[PDB]
């Protein structure tokens, strides 16, 4: 019935993510005194790593898709989805589904080292949350009117960039 | 003017941009108010509140910054609320130091 089944945890907690970003996913999974070895999957497919986190130091295209762990004394996790994107800018989120009163944690991350200032979040097409430089968009209890396509837009170096939307929803 | 009750405290190096200008805004709000002579040296660590509307939502930032005092380096507690309404730099967004403590 109910098991006891590991979960994969992001660190960074973004599953969207661009080329050149590490990502450390580590897998939530309790040891046995003889066997300390974690299983990780990529697509289904057994990947050579038996560490506790398994570390990306600069993430390509290949690197998305669904991954999935286990230990000695768990299940093998339900699959968690990394996306790697190629852009100038782009919208971070932890998941996209929020349950109501959740909190929903956006970031606007810009491609490896370019800096990024007068960032603004927009929702459904209209500005949300205006700042100077490039600080997280923190919403602390998710309601059913947070729900819509999201992007950030800012200044990329000198160059006005928009990122590409994404939906987020908030079930009840 | 309502805001969440919650109150987040923000991990090392995120907004640090945005924070450590608000903390220098707020050091420079202090000499100014007080005509005192505190120089600015980092952010130690700072807060979040987020206001409770959907639409430009203001925030409350609790900041805790060290600053020079006549060379000897203090610890001092800053609030600062802050509602964007629109992109900066324009005069209908708020920015305003509400307590300066030392500590
Ligand atoms: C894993 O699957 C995703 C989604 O189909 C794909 O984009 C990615 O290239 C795959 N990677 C590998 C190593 O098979
Ligand atoms: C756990 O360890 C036992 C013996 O140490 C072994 O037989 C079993 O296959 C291990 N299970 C996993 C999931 O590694
Ligand atoms: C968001 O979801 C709608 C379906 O309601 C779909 O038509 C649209 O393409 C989606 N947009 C994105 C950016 O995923
Ligand atoms: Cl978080």
């Amino acid at each position: 019935e109910d098991l006891p089944k590991a979960v994969v945890f992001l660190e960074p907690q973004w599953y969207r993510v661009l080329e050149k970003d590490s990502v450390t996913l580590k897998c939530q999974g309790a040891y046995s005194p003889e066997d300390n070895s974690t299983q990780w999957f990529h697509n289904e497919s057994l990947i050579s790593s038996q560490a506790s986190s398994y570390f990306i130091d600069a993430a390509t295209v290949d690197d998305s898709g669904e991954y999935r762990c286990q230990t000695n004394l768990s299940t093998l996790s339900d699959p968690v989805q990394l996306e790697v994107h190629i852009g100038w800018l782009l919208l971070q989120a932890p998941r996209w589904v929020f349950k109501e009163e959740d909190p929903i944690h956006l970031r606007c991350h810009s491609w490896k080292n370019t800096a990024l200032h007068k960032v603004t979040y927009l929702q459904n097409g209209k500005g949300r949350k205006y700042f100077h430089h490039n600080s997280d968009f923190y919403i602390p209890k998710a309601t059913l009117k947070d729900s819509g396509s999201y992007f950030c837009r800012g200044l990329v170096g000198s160059k006005n960039v928009s990122s590409e939307t994404v939906n987020i929803t908030i079930t009840q | 003017a309502q805001l969440h009750s919650t109150v987040r405290a923000v991990p090392g190096n995120e907004n640090s941009l945005e924070i450590e200008e608000l903390a220098r805004f707020a050091v420079d709000e202090h000499n100014k108010k007080e005509n005192a002579l505190l120089e600015f040296v980092r952010v130690v660590k700072a807060k979040e509140q987020y206001e409770d509307e959907h639409w430009f939502p203001g925030t409350m930032y609790y900041l805790t910054l060290e600053a020079k005092d006549g060379g000897k380096k203090k610890l001092y507690e800053a609030k600062v609320w802050v509602k964007n309404t629109a992109a900066p730099p324009s005069h209908m967004n708020f920015k305003e130091l509400q307590e300066f403590k030392p500590v």
